[PDB]
DNA sequence: CATGGGTGCGCCAGACAGGG
DNA sequence: CCCTGTCTGGCGTCCTCTCACCCCATG
């Protein structure tokens, strides 16, 4: 929902699973590209913490 | 010999780190320890000693080398592995795809109000460039001609 | 140079379908060459009724066909849009030539 | 007619469309103009080992309920009965007697 | 969002019973999912379920 | 325009080492 | 293995009434 100005106040649900969705739409796109080991250990850490 | 190495960057500031790093290693004159930078994550050229690590680490906006461990950070799966992920990001973009429709043949949409159809091209037409495939809309198939670009191959 | 032809058999069942097709795409493309017909088509066949003799009992049946053509005018991103998936005629053959 | 009539003609239907529907060059273009040596007197031969019903020859194009051999039409594939059995009870579309 | 973490298809119409946009804005064919926009076509707190 | 990353609390209690 | 020290977690009253302020930043 916005405040009173129009901004919209987000929640912080939504912080957190837009996070995860980033995170998971870039190791896929690294799964694609055959990216080597310690990026995708890097990239899947990432994912695990968010 | 110089073998390659990965740096971490704040994302969105990494052509602003690669000046940054030449800059401190013509600053710091250890020349012979450094071949290249290519470009969130920042390909170099590199050796190990603990000075030149305390350098790319002391390069501002930079996280640490992403490896095995601390002490003894780690090159790379392959000899070349930074160019082979440049050149992958290079055919990502040139995105060479199944995209025609020939007679006798399911075709698939992805333009215009029939993007996200599929159908069959019952004519084709190699000269005027253009695919006959009908879309079954609300039933009754929609023969409309797309492009080969404009439609993919099923 | 945009073409939709319309198929079936009756101009009693296609004269509500002419009318469906140009409103709604005027409201959303508003380019329209305006319904150009074509020559009602006929279908007659004379049979034998009787059941295993007299060739004399030949009725005459038809299936009749009719066709339409509405024919925009330029190709609009809106009226193709809004007009894709729908069409009021039912028990027809369209065929929406782009 | 009989059921043995129209049980000829799913045999026929099934060994034509397993050659002759399909595989149309071993059986037409192989004896077009080319010489007259005895290969494509060869490519005949193998045309014998084949069922002759399995040809298009064979097709006799039957009502598919009672199976009547005369007076047939292929706008219907049906009897010349079964036309006006959709025609006084509406099962064909734009069936209409012919006032004219 | 079209496919977001704000779907349509995915979970439900904004509006109660109004598919998307130009399509079903009265009491008729509620369910009708048009290619215009892939939409469910429900209540206004099926969403809080989904 | 849109995304991308301090240093003043105190007790209980059980799990994890660490001697013992 | 039997006791001893450390290391992290879990927790700390209820209703109300205003106020002020909610992500830069930028090629």
């Amino acid at each position: 929902v916005p405040l009173d100005g129009g901004r919209f106040a987000t929640s912080d649900l939504n912080d957190l699973y837009r996070r995860v969705i980033n995170r998971n739409n870039r190791l896929k796109r690294l799964l694609d590209l055959a990216a080597p080991d310690i990026i995708v250990r890097n990239e899947k850490r990432m994912l695990q913490e968010a | 010999k110089k073998r390659w190495y990965v740096v971490q960057a704040f994302s969105g500031f990494e052509g602003r780190v690669a000046t940054s790093l030449r800059e401190h290693i013509k600053l710091h004159n250890m020349e012979d320890l450094f071949g290249e930078v290519m470009v969130g994550y920042v390909l170099v050229q590199m050796v190990m000693n603990d000075a030149s690590w305390h350098l790319v680490r002391s390069v501002p906006r930079v996280m640490g080398f992403i490896g095995g461990t601390s002490d003894r950070p780690a090159p790379i799966s392959d000899k070349e592995v930074d160019a082979i992920m440049n050149r992958l990001q290079q055919v990502g973009d040139k995105p060479r795809p199944k995209t025609l429709f020939e007679p006798g043949e399911m075709v698939r949409v992805n333009d215009g109000p029939f993007a996200d159809f599929n159908g069959v091209v019952e004519e084709v037409d190699y000269e005027k460039s253009r695919l006959k495939v009908s879309v079954s809309i609300f039933g009754r198939a929609t023969p409309v001609e797309l492009d080969f670009s404009q439609v993919e191959k099923a | 140079r945009i073409r939709i032809r319309l198929k079936a058999f009756d101009h009693r069942l296609i004269d509500q379908a002419t009318a469906e097709i140009v409103e709604t795409a005027k409201r959303t493309g508003a380019q329209v060459r305006g319904p150009i017909p074509l020559p009602t088509r006929k279908e007659r066949f004379t049979v034998l009724i009787s059941p295993h003799v007299n060739k004399d009992a030949r009725d005459q049946y038809e299936i009749r066909t009719h066709l339409r053509l509405v024919d925009i005018v330029e190709p609009t991103e809106k009226t193709v849009d809004a007009l894709m998936r729908l069409d009021l005629a039912a028990g027809v053959d369209v065929q929406i030539s782009l | 007619a009989k059921q043995s009539m129209k049980a000829r003609e799913v045999k026929r239907v099934a060994l034509a469309d397993k050659y002759f529907a399909k595989r149309a060059e071993l059986k037409a273009i192989i004896s077009d103009v080319n010489a007259s040596d005895e290969d494509r007197w060869n490519a005949v031969l193998k045309l014998q080992t084949l069922p002759r019903d399995s040809s298009p020859s064979r097709q006799r194009n039957r009502c598919r309920q009672t199976g009547r051999p005369h007076g047939f039409l292929r706008k219907f594939g049906l009897s010349r009965i079964k036309v006006r059995e959709a025609a006084m009870r509406g099962e064909i579309p734009g069936l209409k007697k012919a006032s004219w | 969002e079209r496919d977001g973490l704000f779907c349509a298809r995915i979970f439900g119409p904004v509006k109660d019973y109004e598919c998307l946009c130009g399509k079903y804005k009265r009491l008729k064919h509620r369910g009708v999912i048009c290619e215009k926009c892939g939409v469910e076509v429900t209540q206004t707190k099926v969403r809080r379920e989904r």
